[PDB]
RNA sequence: CGUCAAAGCACUUUGCAAAAGCUAACGUAUCUGUUUCUUGCCUUUUACCAGAAACAGCCGUUUGUAAGGUGUGCUAAUUUGACUGUAUAGUUUUUGUAAUCUUUU
């Protein structure tokens, strides 16, 4: 399967681990064991913070996943114009009759 | 100026501005929607794919997505920024004739020759509702509220249906023949309607009687669906005719501007959302931007 | 509209009065779907024939088309059928003649 | 009254959009005729003598311009020795004014080499075991004599022509088509026709 | 060799097929050879008569000759030109190639003789058709077809079985004359037009 | 899988990691594994107490690793498509 | 399409059909070789009419009476005894008794379309029933 | 082979567009002409000899796209793409060494 997991790719995530710690950052790479790779990571042990960088977690260590934010980031047809004119028709009445 | 731009190969039908007032779209029998600028009046994308002829455009109220109503059951959807296909809303078993859109660009209504009205979501690719009458339907309009949908058929009976109830609440009367285009005001308070009796009547939305029967805009053997519009103020009414003339009314029951220019039957007249301009289209393969100083 | 104004030339014969693009009459381009023109043309012809015929021939109908076909159909010779070059069976086809 | 309204309506919509319909008419492919239709025209016209075709005669010179182009389509189709006759396609002026052979020979190359090699097999073998080889006379038919009646040739029957003795045991996977015109037109060993 | 130019495909033979004046059908090769060989006979006759040049008659073997014997005043009217004659002698060839098939579909000839026949014709076109005297380049297409003969014979002929007739390996000698028409056609229209 | 190849690519650089033990180790990485074994040198351990030490050579078991911490340039590295019947990611010229 | 001795034989059912198919060839030559009479357009009318019969025969033998094997019917078409292009239309409704493929060409006609024959007798007049010029149709419309 | 998405499908007829982007057979084929020059054989010019450069035609090829035709299916078949595609309860991840208590700030 893993169809849902590809959809998460390149989003800022909030990942709770078995220790209780919570890592945060974008998701670059993903596995069948749920090994996650995360970019520009920050733990929140708890009024606390730390800067790590690139972090590769195991599957054993991970508990839950949750998105913090969204993913980060016919030329010219034939037609031609002209000016005015607005000719008057001598005849009245509809197009087909006469 | 006036600006009579050429471009299409065959009979053009529908031409509309964005809600913003920065583009045209146009497309008829060509199987080609051709986008335009307003203020250096040049073409843009050739939206290609529809395997039936187009019968109705309508910009999404985001001014990005466009919706068609081909003669081969499809209702297409186009990214006007890029110009790629999004979907093919496959449903009806016949030729679609009209489209309508809401504020919320999400819901669409179409009208077949299967005698079936159908409401569409831009997320499902299927019908939300299916209202089967009996005789092939032709014109439809949805209110600003996102509640009342007006149907126009062959009986001369503009029926009114809500999205909650789905009951024949009311039926407009006194129109002897055929409806070619409904049109709700920018209030949500009154319709316009072209009959084959040439009585370009206005109706009420809430008591529900007539207001003013306008008379002087002929349909004949061609059997094209002719259009009507409300001006941005809702002062003027712009009805085209098969007499090559754009009969603009005063909405008080007075013909003010009657400007010719086309060499063939006229189809769908429109108005710009702010500055006084008139889009007028016609089998002829031509289009005008009639102004008032 | 803005009318002309003046006394109007009194002499003016029939031949001068009409506005003519090309001698006989004014001629201008038209944009009628052809199907309308073809449909229109036939109806007009029937009326012209009818006066010459002197017969109205009733009105055009539904179901009575089948009666009109049968009435035409009955007189017409039976198809020979395939495989008979010769007569006494023979193979008259759509060629067959009513009589 | 409503039933008739719709009947008129639907038809008008059908002329505008109509399943298989062009601008109004029903479009179709230019279907090719019976062979006898062309053959008759050649007989009836003859030597452009009679008045009945005094109209055509203006066009007939008009054709002259495109004669050199008819020769060239014809010779690039010549049937080849191993073939008994070959069927072709044609454009004719309904006036009976020219016949354009409208095929290109078109052939699969290792195969065609093979064939022409196999000719050069028989053709040497046959020169050594004949003794009295009678080469053609030329101006095959005398000057005065008028050209051949086509209807005579359709009776004659073709007569057999070169080919080589392909033993079944050894040349199994070519014997069933090593002497066709468009070899394996029917199989998946080629596009289609 | 140039590297080919970008272009949309013109194709004459599918334009003519799109007007209502040409129809399509499928027939036998030798029929449509005779068809041409005739068509051209008439297309010259009608030109000869329209000039009122009615004291000359073309033989059915594209051979032009006077009957009356003329004054110098009546000869200057005859004096047909470099084109018509080239156009004619291209027919005289087409007649030989076709007749020499007609003739093998009577039985007269039989295949092996016919292949040889064909081969003799191409390799000797200088001698059967007096064309070279209206288009002297032509003596290049001739010289080549002679310079194939040599090359083949002294590879096939020799073996242990070499003297006369037989051969019939015409394919190379045939090519030469096709590619010639490729280049003449276009010019010979302009001249005939 | 890509989460393993990234590891193999940080061989040579200096790595930080965390074990179930509770302590973190820092040093040059010499060899890794698909299991997540490791082989490092000049390691500077720091436990829960804060106690620093030195370990010349070390082997590990992946099962015991919680997570790694890898150099910054290893985010521009290529992440391939892999395939159904291949172990190592690598780039792929052939069919698919 | 001429087959000779020393060739592939056709399928088994064939040689019952043989006589009738020769009956057509014999008649067809008799039209070619003879001279017409009226206009040079009319002169060619009896080719198309005959050709229509040859195909109906086979269209009859395979689709109604059922006296032929699929193997043979196909062999007949890819041998040009019967026009498939035509027979195709006979299967389609509306064309169930059509004369000649040439009467259904919009592109032949001065303007517009369709050999007057193609029109259902119902509508058109008594004066203009007449006959087609191509083939000498006379009410090819499926019914009238 | 498996999944998902798109699309009728295979075969065919015309129309309309393109076809050095980084040195390379649109065509492992190959013909005629015009102009400008150079040499041949020559005096009637044409018709030609055999080299060059510059332009042209013609016989063909490929691709995309649009509309059609035949046969088959639109209660199906086929094509086309895309893909982080495999099954493991017994030691390195998904059938647990967990559970529980107490003290310090």
């Amino acid at each position: 399967g893993t169809t849902k997991m590809v959809s998460l790719l390149n989003h800022s995530l909030n990942v709770t681990t078995k220790d209780g710690r919570t890592f945060v950052g974008q998701l670059l790479a993903f596995d069948g064991f749920m090994n996650l790779v995360l970019s520009d990571c920050q733990e929140y042990r708890h009024e606390e913070k730390r800067m790590l960088g690139l972090v590769i977690l195991r599957g054993e260590f991970i508990v839950s996943l949750s998105v913090q934010g969204p993913p980060p980031m016919l030329l010219s047809g034939p037609g031609v114009a002209r000016p005015a004119g607005r000719g008057i028709p001598l005849g009245q009445a509809p197009v087909g009759l006469a | 100026p006036n600006l009579q731009m050429f471009g299409h190969t065959a009979e053009v039908l529908v031409a509309r501005f964005d809600p913003s007032g920065s583009y045209f779209a146009s497309g008829g029998m060509d199987r080609q929607i051709l986008l335009w600028n307003v203020f250096d009046v040049k073409n843009y994308g050739v939206l290609n794919g529809c395997k039936g002829a187009i019968t109705d455009l309508q910009w999404s109220r985001d001014s990005r997505v466009v919706y068609c109503s081909s003669s081969d059951t499809h209702l297409m959807s186009w990214d006007a920024v890029s110009g790629q296909k999004i979907r093919k809303h496959k449903g009806h078993a016949g030729v679609v004739n009209a489209l309508d859109v809401l504020k919320v660009s999400e819901l669409l209504t179409s009208v077949s020759d299967d005698c079936t009205m159908k409401v569409w979501d831009s997320r499902s690719k299927d019908c939300i509702k299916t209202i089967e009458e009996k005789y092939p339907l032709t014109a439809v309009a949805i209110a600003q509220q996102g509640t009342q949908v007006f149907i126009g058929g062959i009986d001369g009976a503009i029926k009114i249906w809500d999205l909650r109830n789905n009951h024949c609440s009311h039926v407009l009367k006194g129109h002897k023949d055929i409806i070619t285009s409904l049109a709700i005001s920018k209030d949500g308070s009154s319709l316009l309607s072209n009959s084959m009796d040439n009585t370009v009547r206005i109706f009420d939305v809430k008591a529900q009687r007539q207001l003013q029967i306008f008379e002087g805009a002929i349909h004949g053997q061609e059997h094209n669906l002719l259009g009507v519009a409300w001006s941005r103020n809702s002062r003027f009414v712009g009805a085209g005719s098969s007499d090559k003339n754009v009969y603009v009314w005063s909405a008080t029951g007075d013909l003010r501007y009657v400007l010719p220019g086309h060499e063939g039957s006229v189809n769908h007249v429109d108005f710009h959302p702010h500055q006084d301009i008139i889009l007028s289209c016609s089998s002829d393969r031509t289009i005008f931007l009639g102004e008032l100083n | 509209v803005q009318p002309a104004l003046g006394p109007a030339n009194p002499f003016v014969t029939k031949e001068q009065d009409s506005i003519k693009n090309s001698i006989t009459g004014y001629a201008e381009r038209e944009y009628v779907p052809n199907f309308v023109f073809n449909q229109e043309y036939y109806a007009n012809t029937h009326a012209i024939y009818g006066k010459r015929n002197f017969d109205d021939n009733e009105a055009t109908t539904s179901t009575d088309l089948k009666r009109k076909s049968q009435k035409i159909k009955e007189r017409r010779e039976d198809p020979g059928d395939p495989s008979i070059l010769e007569g006494d069976g023979a193979y008259k086809g759509p060629w067959a003649g009513y009589g | 009254q409503l039933n008739e309204r719709a009947r008129k309506w639907r038809a008008s919509q059908k002329s505008k959009f109509g399943v298989k319909r062009k601008q109004g008419y029903v479009q179709t492919e230019k279907a090719d005729l019976p062979p006898e239709h062309l053959r008759k025209i050649m007989k009836d016209r003859g030597d452009m003598s009679s008045r009945k075709f005094r109209a055509d005669k203006r066009s007939y010179l008009g054709a002259l311009k495109y004669l050199p182009h008819a020769v060239l389509k014809l010779l690039e189709n010549m049937p080849m020795p191993w073939e008994e006759y070959r069927e072709v396609k044609v454009l004719y002026h309904v006036t009976g004014a020219i016949t354009f052979v409208n095929e290109s020979p078109r052939v699969i190359e290792p195969h065609f080499i093979a064939q022409w090699g196999t000719m050069w097999m028989m053709m040497r073998r046959e020169k050594r075991d004949r003794k009295n080889f009678k080469r053609l006379r030329f101006p095959p038919f005398d000057d005065e004599e008028p050209p051949f009646s086509i209807d005579q040739l359709l009776d004659l029957e073709p007569l057999e022509a070169i080919r080589m003795d392909l033993d079944e045991e050894d040349d199994a996977p070519v014997m069933d088509w090593f002497y066709e015109n468009k070899a394996l037109e029917d199989t998946p060993h080629v596009n289609g026709p | 060799m140039a590297h080919p130019k970008s272009h949309t495909n013109r194709s004459l033979l599918r334009q003519l097929k799109n007007t209502k004046f040409f129809q399509s059908t499928s027939i036998d090769w030798v029929e449509a050879g005779l068809q041409v060989c005739r068509q051209g006979y008439n297309m010259l006759q009608l030109l000869i008569h329209r000039k009122g040049l009615t004291y000359l008659h073309l033989d059915y073997n594209c051979n032009l000759k006077p009957t009356k014997t003329l004054t110098t005043k009546e000869r200057k009217k005859s004096r047909f030109g470099n084109a018509f004659h080239l156009m004619r002698e291209i027919l005289r060839l087409t007649k030989l190639i076709v007749d020499s098939h007609v003739q093998y579909r009577l039985g007269n000839i039989d295949a092996y003789q016919l292949a040889d026949g064909l081969h003799y014709i191409f390799n000797h076109v200088g001698q059967l058709t007096g064309m070279y005297r209206y288009k002297y380049r032509l003596m290049r297409q001739i010289r080549a077809c002679k310079d194939f003969k040599h090359l083949i014979y002294y590879r096939f002929n020799t073996g242990p079985v070499g003297k006369g007739p037989g051969c019939g390996f015409w394919a190379p000698s045939w090519r030469v004359w096709l590619f010639f028409l490729r280049g003449i056609v276009p010019l010979l229209e302009r001249w005939l037009g | 899988s890509l989460c393993i190849k990234l590891l193999h690519e940080t061989q040579g650089h200096i790595v930080t990691m965390e074990l179930e033990n509770g302590s973190t180790y820092r040093g040059k990485l010499i060899e890794a594994e698909d299991n997540m074994n490791c082989q490092m040198r000049d390691i500077s351990v720091t436990a829960r107490d804060g106690r620093v030490s030195h370990l010349d050579q070390v082997y590990i078991r992946g099962s015991h690793i919680r997570f790694l911490i890898v150099p910054d340039m290893l985010r521009n590295a290529p992440m391939f498509k892999v395939g159904p019947g291949r172990s190592v990611p690598l780039p792929t010229r052939g069919r698919r | 399409r001429l087959r000779t001795s020393r060739t592939k034989r056709p399928p088994d059912g064939f040689d019952e059909i043989e006589p009738t198919l020769i009956e057509f060839q014999d008649r067809m030559r008799q039209i070619e070789n003879t001279m017409g009479k009226g206009t040079k357009t009319e002169m060619l009318a009896p080719i198309f009419q005959l050709h229509h019969q040859r195909s109906r025969y086979i269209y009859d033998l395979y689709y109604k009476r059922e006296a032929i094997s699929t193997e043979l019917y196909n062999w007949l078409l890819k041998q040009n005894y019967a026009d498939g292009n035509l027979i195709a239309k006979w299967k389609k409704p509306g064309y169930e008794k059509l004369c000649c493929l040439r009467c259904i060409q919009t592109a032949e006609s001065k303007f517009g379309s369709t050999c007057i024959c193609r029109v259902p007798k119902s509508k058109l007049d008594k004066d203009q029933r007449v006959r087609c010029t191509h083939c000498g149709c006379n009410g090819c419309a499926s019914c009238d």
